[PDB]
């Protein structure tokens, strides 16, 4: 006769598997993923602004080597370094060179204030059979190679830029090393070249070291890339009785400026995404990743888990 | 032959999380509850919104991946992200193991305080039959069942009744 | 007309966290209960205690701002600062939502225990009304009601008057 | 008829609210800040040894420069840098002047162990117009500049001092750049100048490089500051041929040293602190603050969060 | 005079974690839950297994001892290994502090699972003493403890010898 | 007459302290300890391959020095360096001792491929009194002092290396310093020396520094020990004009290595363990540890707590 009333919940036929802190395997009702695991495969140019260096990696682009032309101007959030990048002009190595590069990155420009200079004594706009541009001999657009005056000698240099804008200023210049004694007396006339770049806060002085390397584009000689920078107010003074590779002007730099440098191989599409990582975008809402540690922007963080199941509701007792 | 949650649960209930299920003269019927339900539910949210909220934003960082090799700067570079990969892969398992013993607590409660609702509701007119459900010792039509369901069931109507149904 | 927890608190309750109130034939009446409360507070300061631990002393560290750019070195020690207080904010985030929800777990669980407790001395002598309070079923002068309030409640001294006015 | 007996819990008319994982918005009945955002706008001289080097900053104290004659002998937990500290003396470079700051600030000390050299064949004592003592040529106080004797030539010097006690002794050295080929002939008659110092562990050599630098207190030439640290035992040696300057003996290390430098702008008052930061102290029990990342002793943790609201006290329900 | 677990807890038994004692006209006596019991062990032991998994395995680092002072690099090595020290130590503290809780939660709730379970077996048989103990109003022999113990008590077999001696 | 049943749980007359979020004393019936305190004194040899470098450091054993001839050949998982170790050849600084160290550290392998060298117009195999071997005369066996040919000058060299194997090449060099212009002259006839190493990559030259330093083993000169790396494809040029310390062939490098090196006094036993520390060796399945924050393979975290107790079992409440 009498009535019944119960009080249930409710199940389903195939649970999810979560954890807690003591059982590696409840199963539950519903559960969400938590770990994103896919990456677009293109780099999204929205919203971040992407430059694509193509075959320039960042340096080659602000030093002006052939392949690098279009780079000039470009500004970026993320410049995009390729592995296909190649050296197309004299050959050269960089003293901290990921110093340099993370300077240029983060300063996210390549807009080269031009300046000009009276480097009184030397000829000017030197060229090399390693640096082509449409086949014929040329260097890169943002330095000027000196050597000797059809005439005397490597007439002393002692040139001075005083820094009246209201930015911080930064200079690139190099260092020539000539392989034989005979190559250093043809372009310099002295035995022995020195280059002094120096401002009220620091200096740097180079002697040029002269010897044989292995040839790179038919060249037994190398140039070291050199930088400074300079201050509102500060000035600098560029002095060389030798082997300078003078500048054609400066960098801007800010140092309140948040653009990074990307290695990646994958294109740029069209899509949108806020983080970008070396093996593409990722379009998530999921807050943790495990694609790449390389994660640039607005990123779910990276672990290293590839699952981890958050339960959406109770436990599953289906009977 | 009807159960209730100490027993499993029911499939059958596919428009709630919780819910009646009850036998009478006039049949026998399956009807969700909607506060314990949203009640649930929405600790669930929240919590999902607790995990959506990215407060983490990378412009620019470290270099990660190298070419050659160098030595001491290489080796603490890799170190440190070694470390706050580590630690951010712990972060992720105890906070999902966390909350998911939390959901399950709160679900499970949840379900306790609907039965522990009607058990007041019913006062000295049933008994705990101990499967998760009440024998009711009085003549429950339909609408007495809605009654208990959308909680105006007055004990006092049948109190008569179903204590002389229990003490002989 | 009176309830208890499960409809709301009580402002009126200024001397206590928990506690009783009672109707009689006397009057009415709030005390508060001295054991609950302590119970509560107790894990409250212990956890306040928990806190102000200061195992964090730094005297030489690193650089944390910088007057021009520097590029490598000047990267990474930004990187592993920014690092370090992304993990702290983590950390307390958690901590702070985490006592949380367990100072609130602690403080229902208090009330309900007090609720049982009081069930308990009571026996067959009174029935759970639903409100969070008892219906006595039988005479309890304000003598009787400290007995309730101070633990010494003998039940068998009213069964019988109690019991015969539940079944009739 | 019947009694009734009701049991409840207290509750306010405002609440508080506070975060669980799951609600963002929890009314309790009493809460508490975690997150410290005052402080105190004086750096507190108690419980942590404060020296104020004012218009000096800790090298040039450490150097010796004319501003800096008090900071002799002082000891510090935190050494104080203003930033409206000013160069005092000859213009000059520290390389790696960031890790020298460091050592000196770690060793908590200015106390100047003076050691007496006899510099064979040189003048001593030498002084500048750009580092006036009461508006006179004066120099460095901890350095000796080294010119041609009143005769012959730059006297070759050989000098050696051998650690004799039981500490770890740092010597501070420099290096003339003159301006000009005449200004190097006339101080140190050579044409190329070379400064060697070596102990058993290590070696440094300089080859001082001329040219112009920017006239700074009407000065075109520079000094190169170096360090030698030299081991109980070892012994140390100062090599030159030309354009030393020369020290006037060692600095105490220890290693076992907890002191720092903080910089701030900030007055010393006489309040208590064990928490310095570079906006000011920090007199607080709780466990975070959100004042500065930089913060010097025992201090709450830095984080992000400008609030975390502590429940202590049950969910408020007023009705 | 017998108690149970609101008293305190039984020296006495060395066979299980929780359990019956009983008194009847035959004597009295103490038996051991089996299903209380390892449901507890269980996630004592699961939560043991979560912590032996070692995810820690590190070969070339960095230098975390000098013999000589040098600035700027080794002040930071030594800075980024003292944070992620202060960091993992953190996550100790409070990962056992954590688990703790979560033990002390779960034996709880077990013992009063394991209370409940007797309480719906008995219906209207036996009240609720107070201590932890039921007092069961018919004569209840050997084998008839038993059956509450194994989960085979059949209350209408007793429902009115006990209501008779529970309402006169 | 009516029966009684009562339920229960377990309990013991001594219980142990644990600690929740809330309580820093609560008594239960089981506890585990989490911390491990104990270490074997001894390091194991399983299952990670161990050398004992003994006498020798890695890098005189790299280098070839007297003591460190058993080392040849040797590889490992954990080079062990004694703090007993000592010099015995010719004194030497390390510029980045600490970068070369860590490199050769996890190549983890000590096998020299040895090369031939044709050093054009200079004597070869030079050998010092300060490098004994069996009591005679010796030098690194990885390097090859060069001093000019028993009639005319220091002939020029210009000795190239191609790599053509798949990996890539470490090779090991070094710079003369001599004491006097006398020794100088007498060795390299020049007046100043010059060492040139370079690849496509970069490049490194230095002028040797003359001077006085302190005698070690009877010694007032130095060699300044410099390294190369030589990708596949590239090739190595050495040119000198003066003081070059000549290598006998190149190490492998493989980068994808995961050796290191361990600092420790304690002697190498028989037992197994995967965790090594500079005290010993730790068996333990716990997740913490506070022996060594120096740990090494697959060990419990380092903390710094003593103690953290987890509770086992239920409250204790014994009555
Ligand atoms: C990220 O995690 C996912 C899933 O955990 C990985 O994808 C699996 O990879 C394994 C190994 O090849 C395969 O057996 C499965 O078929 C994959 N499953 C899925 C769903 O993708 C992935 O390898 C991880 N990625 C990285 C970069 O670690
Ligand atoms: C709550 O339930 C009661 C009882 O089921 C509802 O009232 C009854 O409704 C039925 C059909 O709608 C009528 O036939 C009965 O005569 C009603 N009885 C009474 C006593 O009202 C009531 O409408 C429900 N209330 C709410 C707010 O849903
Ligand atoms: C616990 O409460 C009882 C009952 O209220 C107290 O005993 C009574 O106290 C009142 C007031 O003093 C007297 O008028 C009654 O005659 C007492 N009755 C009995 C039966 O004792 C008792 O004192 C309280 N106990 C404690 C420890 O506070
Ligand atoms: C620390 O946090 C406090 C409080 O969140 C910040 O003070 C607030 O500042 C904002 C911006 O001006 C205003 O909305 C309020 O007037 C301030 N609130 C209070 C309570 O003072 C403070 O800016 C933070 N400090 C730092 C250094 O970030
Ligand atoms: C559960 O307990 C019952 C009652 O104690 C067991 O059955 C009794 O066992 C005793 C002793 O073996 C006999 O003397 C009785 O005659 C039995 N009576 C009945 C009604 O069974 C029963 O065996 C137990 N069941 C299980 C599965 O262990
Ligand atoms: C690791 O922790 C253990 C235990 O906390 C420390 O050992 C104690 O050391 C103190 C100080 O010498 C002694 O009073 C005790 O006798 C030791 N107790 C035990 C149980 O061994 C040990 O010092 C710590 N080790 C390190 C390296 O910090
Ligand atoms: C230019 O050179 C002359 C001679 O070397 C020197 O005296 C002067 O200081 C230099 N000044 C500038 C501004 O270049
Ligand atoms: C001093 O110089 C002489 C001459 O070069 C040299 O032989 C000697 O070793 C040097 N010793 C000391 C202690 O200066
Ligand atoms: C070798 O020396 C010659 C002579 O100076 C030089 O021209 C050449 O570049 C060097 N090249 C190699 C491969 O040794």
């Amino acid at each position: 006769g009498n009535p019944i009333i119960c009080l249930g919940h409710h199940a389903v036929e195939n649970g999810t598997s979560v954890k807690t802190l003591t059982d590696n395997h409840v199963e539950v009702v519903s559960a969400k993923e938590l770990v994103e695991t896919n990456h677009t495969d293109e780099l999204c140019p929205s919203p971040l602004k992407l430059v694509d260096g193509q075959d320039c990696d960042l340096i080659n682009g602000a030093l002006g080597s052939p392949g690098c032309d279009r780079l000039q101007d470009t500004t970026w959030d993320v410049f995009i370094e390729r592995p296909t990048a190649v050296d197309t002009c004299y050959p050269f190595d960089v003293p901290d060179y990921q110093s340099l590069r993370s300077i240029l990155a983060s300063s996210g420009s390549l807009e080269f204030i031009a300046e000009q200079f009276t480097w009184n004594g030397v000829k000017v706009d030197g060229s090399s059979s390693a640096c082509l541009r449409g086949g014929r001999n040329s260097f890169f657009s943002r330095l000027n190679w000196l050597t000797k005056a059809t005439n005397g000698n490597y007439g002393p240099i002692n040139v001075t830029k005083e820094n009246t804008g209201s930015y911080v200023r930064l200079y690139l210049w190099g260092v020539h090393h000539p392989s034989s004694d005979n190559e250093q007396t043809d372009l310099y006339k002295v035995a022995t070249g020195r280059v002094t770049v120096s401002t009220r806060s620091d200096q740097i002085s180079i002697v040029p070291n002269i010897g044989s390397r292995p040839r790179v584009r038919n060249q037994s000689g190398r140039i070291s890339i050199y930088w400074t920078l300079v201050n509102p107010g500060d000035s600098i003074i560029f002095n060389s009785i030798g082997n300078l590779i003078a500048p054609r002007g400066h960098y801007k730099i800010s140092k309140s400026t948040k653009s990074t440098v990307l290695k990646s191989d994958k294109r740029i599409g069209s899509c949108t995404s806020p983080c970008l990582t070396d093996k593409g975008s990722i379009q998530s809402d999921k807050p943790f990743q495990n694609v790449s540690r390389i994660a640039i922007g607005n990123c779910p963080k990276y672990v290293k888990q590839g699952s981890l199941m958050l339960a959406t509701g109770m436990r599953n007792i289906p009977g | 032959a009807i159960a209730g949650f100490i027993e499993n649960g029911w499939q059958g209930l596919i428009d709630g999380w919780y819910g009646f299920r009850h036998q009478n003269a006039e049949g026998t019927g399956t009807a969700a509850d909607l506060k314990s339900t949203q009640a649930a539910i929405d600790q669930i949210n929240g919590k999902l919104n607790r995990l959506i909220e990215k407060t983490n934003e990378k412009y620019h960082q470290i270099e990660k991946e190298f070419e050659q090799v160098e030595g001491r700067i290489q080796d603490l570079e890799k170190y440190v992200e070694d470390t706050k990969i580590d630690l951010w892969s712990y972060n992720a398992e105890l906070l999902v193991a966390l909350e998911n013993q939390h959901t399950i607590d709160v679900t499970d409660s949840e379900m306790n305080k609907l039965f522990e609702r009607v058990r007041r509701q019913l006062r000295e007119n049933a008994e705990d039959q101990g499967n998760g459900c009440f024998e009711i010792f009085h003549q429950c039509d339909n609408n007495c069942i809605e009654s208990i369901r959308n909680g105006t069931y007055d004990h006092n109507i049948y109190r008569d009744e179903a204590i002389n149904n229990r003490i002989k």
